[PDB]
Parts: structure tokens; C-alpha cells; sequence
RNA sequence: UACCCGCAGAAGAAGCACCGGCUAACUCCGUGCCAGCAGCCGCGGUAAUACGGAGGGUGCAAGCGUUAAUCGGAAUUACUGGGCGUAAAGCGCACGCAGGCGGUUUGUUAAGUCAGAUGUGAAAUCCCCGGGCUCAACCUGGGAACUGCAUCUGAUACUGG
RNA sequence: UUAGCUAGUAGGUGGGGUAACGGCUCACCUAGGCGACGAUCCCUAGCUGGUCUGAGAGGAUGACCAGCCACACUGGAACU
């Protein structure tokens, strides 16, 4: 129920940075960012107006790393939950639970973040859930358990989303290993060029 | 024939207001005297005046902007031929609140704002948009 | 205080029994146009008292016979 | 196109 | 600063003695995102010749309309030759829902959240001139308010 | 006859019973009279679970219900915890 | 039994369909209106991204395609919300019962309608806020809803008597 | 492209009958009864809470859950 293919190749498809890497090497310094795969990656294609649904959609379902089945499901919670559908998409979205462990760097990529989660890693406020897709209750705090503290993928992982910013919203702490999820975010406090109205409407017909 | 009046009266008013027409007459009745009585309170038109007693004989003054239609359209809702009644919580808005909706109940004469109020439902007898 | 219909009187050949019919007024469930429609009951009437056509009142008893359920209370107007 | 058309007899579905 | 898109390209022809003699037609909308809309027509041998002279007539014939933050004031009626075009303003954040003919000319406004619907002929030119009169004549409730006259929480 | 028994709801392998008054003729899951209350076998015990309600139990004890064994078991200690 | 401890090593665990437009994705070769393909449009007699194959890609996922069926799209039986001069459609015309409908003023009735209240509309399903099974599906607490029907008390502008 | 249907049929009296009212049954008396608001005839079908579809109004349907009715090789009858 993943995606075992490369993955940089999503983004020379795409043209975006996912945060699919770490970040210590450049992008553009291990592939062409913006040369399609295959033969005429050069040659420049035309875009119709379905298209900017489905690349929209495609470019959203590559960072979390959720299928068509499970993401139409999260429609389907969006739609009933009131206020913006938008809003109540990316509520969703980071209120994944290998999201939440990507964003305190416990893990370096997403890859490795689901990792972590899936083998008995993360504890939330003291119980382990095995699955990357657990929604996020606000005021809660998660830990790492007292075996998987000594693995080096925690090690090495601390210092290198220490490079970059930080999220407003948790309150990362290295020495104890462990982290809170305070409060839900709002739409300007993530990504702003993401633009989530594409996505309703491809699934509005 | 003449046999919905009220109708008789909207199309008189829609054909003066579309063609610059100053003022119009008409015969007059009870129910059309409490219709347009509310249309002068509610700045559609100007004011209303009646002639005549063995025929009484109604009379209207239209209203422009700079000679457009203040009143740009008006529908009849009910009719002799299908009756429509609504409750106090199912009145329908006209331009989605801009536009009023003459009821009569009870209690007179009103529009959809001047029922809630009022509490109470009854006949729709145009849209006013 | 009790259940009570009115109606009119279509039918009277009979001995000690009457037909009356009973109107009532629905909106159609698709289109909503009200329509008279005919419910014809069969009265128990005592002394044969009621003619065609006259407006009774009648209110609920027992079943009498195979088809009879109503029986009567007085006569509004008879004989117009 | 009158209602009371349709009353007698309704909107017939092929 | 303007917001430009193109709707429809359809090649036609015209019959001579020698045989017959293709053009192109193309209709284009502009806006600038804040309730101006301006529609064109060209027709011209070539296809960037044919956009460009659509485009040219796009700077002219461009209207002004009242926008709620958005979206509509109030649900209004469209006719055309055979497009039934019924609008509706929605809450916040629902999003443009709409045909392709359509939906260039409620982004160049800036509008957001409508309901729309098109019915009978699906002829895309006769669509956007019903939606294009159809927002002329929807009104606002300060005008309707300079009718009526009272400054009152209808305003 | 008038009887005070339960109703086993929930899915498989997680037992819950519903707490209705029904005639002996009917099914475990079948026609009743009216809901009474519920029971949680597999609660946790720490939080809500059970709740009855006495007032609607002793208007129809009174006009002659019996009462099963295991319904009787909550009867018997809704009074030692409350 | 769920669950939990401990062990070994990525070791035991990804495919199918599509790729002219609709509709996401392009080249090459073979074939020669033949073979085939195809839901529609229609592709192929010497350059076929449409046939067959290869390379490459796309959409999905322990599922993937196809067929059959129902509604939606279809305002294409149009109450909401369609037409009838010439696109399908105004009987060749007239009289007229039943049915439908009805000027204007006042009084009465309160029938229709409207207001309020009571009883009822089994539970489950759906919706709202929760809780719980590590999660989800699922189960479940209360509320809402079930626009219904019956009766009583009111108001009388409109419709009916 | 089903317009007339119906003699225990419609009503009354009395007797009989069932746990209960009743042409439920019998003798007699009356000639009515039903019906263009679809009687009667033919064909099809368990129904409903619901489910599915749809913005809604509508549309299709009644598997699993629940309520009721009917049936237990075919037909008929009564006992307990
Ligand atoms: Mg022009
Ligand atoms: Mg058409
Ligand atoms: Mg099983
Ligand atoms: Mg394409
Ligand atoms: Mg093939
Ligand atoms: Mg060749
Ligand atoms: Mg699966
Ligand atoms: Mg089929
Ligand atoms: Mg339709
Ligand atoms: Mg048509
Ligand atoms: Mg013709
Ligand atoms: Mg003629
Ligand atoms: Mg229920
Ligand atoms: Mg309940
Ligand atoms: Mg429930
Ligand atoms: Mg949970
Ligand atoms: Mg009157
Ligand atoms: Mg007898
Ligand atoms: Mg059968
Ligand atoms: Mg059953």
C-alpha cells in the first residue's frame, strides 16, 4: 500500500520540491528538476484546464504518501466537518501521524518518518500506534519509547531539521526525545503556494 | 377573463414601468388597495389614489431612477388555478433576502421581514424583485 | 367532543339505513391542487327521517351490518 | 403544461 | 496586471470558386480579478493571428459589476438563444464549480464561491453572453437602496 | 409473558447487550416494548459502561415482570455502587 | 485468543490496465482497407503515437480490467423545471353536461390555509456532539431528524359555504 | 385495444352461530348495491421501516437487520 519506485522521479514529473530528501544535497545537483521522465522530457507538453486538478492532486498525494481509496476518504470527512473545506483538508493532512514525527525531525525524510511509526517506535502520550495514518488529537504529546532511543536514524536525525525552520505549533525537544502537538494549524501557517481549491473541485463532478 | 385581478394588476404595472409611462388607472378593490398600499410603504412606488364610487377606479404613480424600471420584474406566485400556502418557517426570500414577497395573513397585509415578527404563514401573492 | 362528520345524502331507498356522501379537500402530493374528493358512507337512520340531498350530521358507532359503521345525530336541513 | 392536465392523467414515464 | 484565458479555438471555412478557404475563430475572456470582465472575438487566417485580434477587442467592451467579497449578491437568472444559465452565490469556500465556459469568465472577476448550471444549447459562445448580461442587470443592495431609499439593515 | 431480559448487539468477538423489556415468544434480538437501558461486558470499568434507569424498573416489576438471572446481576449491585 | 517479551536477517511478501481526441501519457519497427482494433468520433491499400511488437510513460493497487444491471448526467414525460407559425405536436369547426375556474361590497361560518399545544410517528439506518476496539471500518451514549396523522384552543386578510 | 358489474348480492325482520359486532348462516320482506373520484376483468408483485441514486424535488428497489401478513409436496376438512 506504498509507492516503491524512485523518488526524485516524482518530482522531475512534477517540477516541486516535496521535501522527499533530507536536504544536505541540492536538488538540482542529482537530476534535471525540470525534465520529464522518458523520452521527451525537454520538449514542453501542453496543460488543459483538467489538467491542473489532477497535477495539483497528484503533487499532494506524493508528499503524504496516501492512495485514491483513502484520499477520497478524507473528501468524505471534509465535506461533513463544517467551516472551509480547504481547512478541514489540511487538518487532515497534518494530523497524520508520520506527518507529526517528519515535522519534529525525528525522521529524516517521510520515508523514514513512516518507518519509525510502523516499527514500534512512537509513543502517544504513552501508548504505541503502529499505523502512519492515526489522526492527531490536539494536547497531545508524543515520545519516543525507551528502547528505540539508542538507534542512530534518532541521532542523525536531530540536527538536520535543526538546520531548517521549525514548525509554530509543536514544541520539539531533542534531550528528552519527545514532543507536543499543541494546536490544529490554520491555512497560512503551512504552505501557501498549495492551492487546495484545485483538488475540490476534480472531486466535486 | 378577469377572474385573477391581481394578476390583471402585476401586468398593468410591468407595462407602464417598462414603457416610460408616467402614471396608470385601474379598478380598484379591496385587495388591491392593500397590496398597493404596501408598495408605496416598501419605496417601489410613489402614491396611490382612488376616484369613483359605482366604479371604483384605482390609480397609480410610477417611479424611475433615471428613467429605468425601479421595479424590474414581478412575478406572480399563486393563482386561482393552483393555490400556494407556506408556513411561518418556509416563507421564500426574493433575491435571496433583497427582494420582498407580499403574504397576506391574519394580521394583514405584510411582507416575508414584517412575518417574522409576525409568526404566522399564509398566501404568497407576488414576488417582489 | 366526539368524532363527528358532515355531509349530504345521495342515497335513502333503503329501510333504516341512508348513504351519505362526505367531501373533503387534500392537496395533491406531486402537484398540490386541491380536489374534492367523494367518500360515500352508509348511516344508520332511525325512523327514516332524512330525504335526498339534505345536510346531516353524523357521528362514529359500532358495525351494524357488512358495510354499515355510522349512525346518525340530527338533520341540519331538510327539504330545501 | 397546465396542472390540471396533469391531474386527470400524469407525465407518462417511457 | 490583466488576466487573460482562452476558451475555444473552431476552425471554419469558406466556399469560393477554387475550393474552399479555412479561418479560425477563437473567443477569449480578460479581467482583472476585482468584478471587470471584458469578452473578445477575431477572425483571422492564422491561430495566433485569430487569439490576438480577440485579444485586441478584449481591452474594450469591458463591464463593471458588484461583488460581495467573492461571490454574488443574490442568485440571477440567464437567457440566451439556447443557454439557460442559472447562477447562485455560495458560503465561503466552496469553490468554483462550473463548465469550461464558465469558469473563464467567474475566475477573471475573482469570483469564488457560485453555484452554476447550464441548460438546453451547449454551445460555448452563446453561454458567455447570457453570463456576461446576466451580471449587467443583477443589481446591488446600495442601488436598490438608491431606489428604495433608507439607510436600514437591508443595506 | 412480560419479561425483562437483554439484547445481544455490537459485532463479532465484541459482545454488548441492549437492556429492553420483551415477551417471552419473541427473539434475543426481537420484537420489545420499550428501551430500559445498557450493558458493556467488555468495558473498561473506569468510565461509563452500565446505566439503568430504577424508576422505569420497578413500574413494570410492580405490574408483574419477571426478571432473568444475569439482568438481575446489575439489579443486585446498582445498589452496592450506588 | 487479542495482546506482550525475545530471536534472526531486508532476508518471507507488487501487479494489472492504458497511452489520437474525449481522458493522464510519445517515439520506433513490422504490416498494407488484408489481418485486426473499437464505448463514441472513426483508425490501417506504402510515413498508422489509433493494428502487432519494442523502448519509455501514465492511472491505480493486493488488487486491477471487462460484462450486465439501476439512477445521475438527461430540464430527454420538464410540480420544482419543456414545447406545439415552418424542427415531433392546436382535434376541420361549433354546441354543451359532468369537472376546473370566476367581478365587486358587507355580514356570518371557520371548511381550506395559518398560529400554538397535546398524543403519536417501534428500534435500527442517516445527521450532531462524544466514547470505545492500538487506528480505520465497525460498535455505541444522548440529542436532532422522521417535513406524517389525529384532536383541542386561537386569529379572519385571501379561498370555500 | 376491460364499461357496465352483482341474487346471499344490498338492506330489514326473526331464528341460529362465534370469545366478540356482523348475510357469519337460514326462512321471509324490500330492490336495491357498486361505478368514469376506475366498479369489474386481465397481467404483474409480499409489504413497510429503509437502502441506492440525486443540490433538492423526484427516480429505482425491498438481499443481509427489524415489524407484519401469507405459505410448509397438491387440494380439502375437523379434532386437540
Ligand atoms: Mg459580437
Ligand atoms: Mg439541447
Ligand atoms: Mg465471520
Ligand atoms: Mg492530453
Ligand atoms: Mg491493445
Ligand atoms: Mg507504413
Ligand atoms: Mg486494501
Ligand atoms: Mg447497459
Ligand atoms: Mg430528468
Ligand atoms: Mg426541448
Ligand atoms: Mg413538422
Ligand atoms: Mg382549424
Ligand atoms: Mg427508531
Ligand atoms: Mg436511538
Ligand atoms: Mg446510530
Ligand atoms: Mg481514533
Ligand atoms: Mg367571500
Ligand atoms: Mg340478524
Ligand atoms: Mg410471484
Ligand atoms: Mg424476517
Amino acid at each position: 500500500a506504498r509507492y516503491l519506485g524512485p523518488k526524485l522521479k516524482l518530482s522531475r514529473r512534477e517540477g516541486t520540491d516535496l521535501f522527499l530528501k533530507s536536504g544536505v544535497r541540492a536538488i538540482d545537483t542529482k537530476c534535471k528538476i525540470e525534465q520529464a521522465p522518458g523520452q521527451h522530457g525537454a520538449r514542453k507538453p501542453r496543460l488543459s484546464d483538467y489538467g491542473v486538478q489532477l497535477r495539483e492532486k497528484q503533487k499532494v498525494r506524493r508528499i503524504y504518501g496516501v492512495l485514491e481509496r483513502q484520499f477520497r476518504n478524507y473528501y468524505k470527512e471534509a465535506a461533513r466537518l463544517k467551516g472551509n473545506t480547504g481547512e478541514n483538508l489540511l487538518a487532515l493532512l497534518e494530523g497524520r501521524l508520520d506527518n507529526v514525527v517528519y515535522r519534529m525531525g525525528f525522521g529524516a525524510t517521510r520515508a523514514e518518518a513512516r518507518q519509525l511509526v510502523s516499527h514500534k517506535a512512537i509513543m502517544v502520550n504513552g501508548r504505541v500506534v503502529n499505523i502512519a495514518s492515526y489522526q492527531v488529537s490536539p494536547n497531545d504529546v508524543v515520545s519516543i519509547r525507551e528502547k528505540a532511543k539508542k538507534q542512530s536514524r534518532v541521532k542523525a536525525a536531530l540536527e538536520l531539521a535543526e538546520q531548517r525552520e521549525k514548525p509554530t505549533w509543536l514544541e520539539v525537544d531533542a534531550g528528552k526525545m519527545e514532543g507536543t502537538f499543541k494546536r490544529k494549524p490554520e491555512r497560512s501557517d503551512l504552505s501557501a503556494d498549495i492551492n487546495e481549491h484545485l483538488i475540490v473541485e476534480l472531486y466535486s463532478k | 377573463s378577469m377572474q385573477d385581478p391581481i394578476a390583471d394588476m402585476l401586468t398593468r404595472i410591468r407595462n407602464g414601468q417598462a414603457a416610460n409611462k408616467a402614471a396608470v388607472t385601474m379598478p380598484s378593490s379591496k385587495l388591491k388597495v392593500a397590496i398597493a398600499n404596501v408598495l408605496k410603504e416598501e419605496g417601489f412606488i410613489e402614491d396611490f389614489k382612488v376616484e369613483g364610487d359605482t366604479k371604483p377606479e384605482l390609480e397609480l404613480t410610477l417611479k424611475y431612477f433615471q428613467g429605468k424600471a425601479v421595479v424590474e420584474s414581478i412575478q406572480r406566485v399563486s393563482r386561482p388555478g393552483l393555490r400556494i400556502y407556506k408556513r411561518k418557517d418556509e416563507l421564500p426570500k426574493v433575491m435571496a433576502g433583497l427582494g420582498i414577497a407580499v403574504v397576506s395573513t391574519s394580521k394583514g397585509v405584510m411582507t416575508d421581514r414584517a412575518a417574522r415578527q409576525a409568526g404566522l404563514g399564509g398566501e404568497i401573492i407576488c414576488y417582489v424583485a | 367532543k366526539i368524532r363527528t362528520l358532515q355531509g349530504r345524502v345521495v342515497s335513502d331507498k333503503m329501510e333504516k339505513s341512508i348513504v351519505v356522501a362526505i367531501e373533503r379537500f387534500v392537496k395533491h402530493p406531486i402537484y398540490g391542487k386541491f380536489i374534492k374528493r367523494t367518500t360515500k358512507l352508509h348511516v344508520h337512520d332511525e325512523n327514516n327521517e332524512c330525504g335526498i340531498g339534505d345536510v346531516v350530521e353524523i357521528r362514529e358507532c359500532r358495525p351494524l351490518s357488512k358495510t354499515k359503521s355510522w349512525t346518525l345525530v340530527r338533520v341540519v336541513e331538510k327539504a330545501v | 403544461a397546465t396542472v390540471n392536465q396533469l391531474v386527470r392523467k400524469p407525465r407518462a414515464r417511457k | 496586471e490583466l488576466q487573460e484565458k482562452l476558451i475555444a479555438v473552431n476552425r471554419v471555412s469558406k466556399t469560393v470558386k477554387g475550393g474552399r478557404i479555412f479561418s479560425f475563430t477563437a473567443l477569449t475572456v480578460v479581467g482583472d480579478g476585482n468584478g471587470r470582465v471584458g469578452f473578445g472575438y477575431g477572425k483571422a487566417r492564422e491561430v495566433p493571428a485569430a487569439i490576438q485580434k480577440a485579444m485586441e477587442k478584449a481591452r474594450r467592451n469591458m463591464i463593471n459589476v458588484a461583488l460581495n467579497n467573492g461571490t454574488l449578491q443574490h442568485p440571477v437568472k440567464g437567457v440566451h438563444t439556447g443557454s439557460r444559465v442559472f447562477m447562485q452565490p455560495a458560503s465561503e469556500g466552496t469553490g468554483i464549480i462550473a463548465g469550461g465556459a464558465m469558469r473563464a469568465v467567474l475566475e477573471v472577476a475573482g469570483v469564488h464561491n457560485v453555484l452554476a448550471k447550464a441548460y438546453g444549447s451547449t454551445n460555448p459562445i452563446n453561454v458567455v453572453r447570457a453570463t456576461i448580461d446576466g451580471l449587467e442587470n443583477m443589481n446591488s443592495p446600495e442601488m436598490v437602496a438608491a431606489k428604495r431609499g433608507k439607510s436600514v439593515e437591508e443595506i | 409473558m412480560v419479561t425483562i431480559r437483554l439484547a445481544r448487539h455490537g459485532a463479532k468477538k465484541r459482545p454488548f447487550y441492549q437492556v429492553v423489556v420483551a415477551d417471552s415468544r419473541n427473539a434475543r434480538n426481537g420484537r420489545f416494548i420499550e428501551r430500559v437501558g445498557f450493558f458493556n461486558p467488555i468495558a473498561s470499568e473506569k468510565e461509563e459502561g452500565t446505566r439503568l434507569d430504577l424508576d422505569r424498573i420497578a413500574h413494570w416489576v410492580g405490574q408483574g415482570a419477571t426478571i432473568s438471572d444475569r439482568v438481575a446481576a446489575l439489579i443486585k449491585e446498582v445498589n452496592k455502587a450506588a
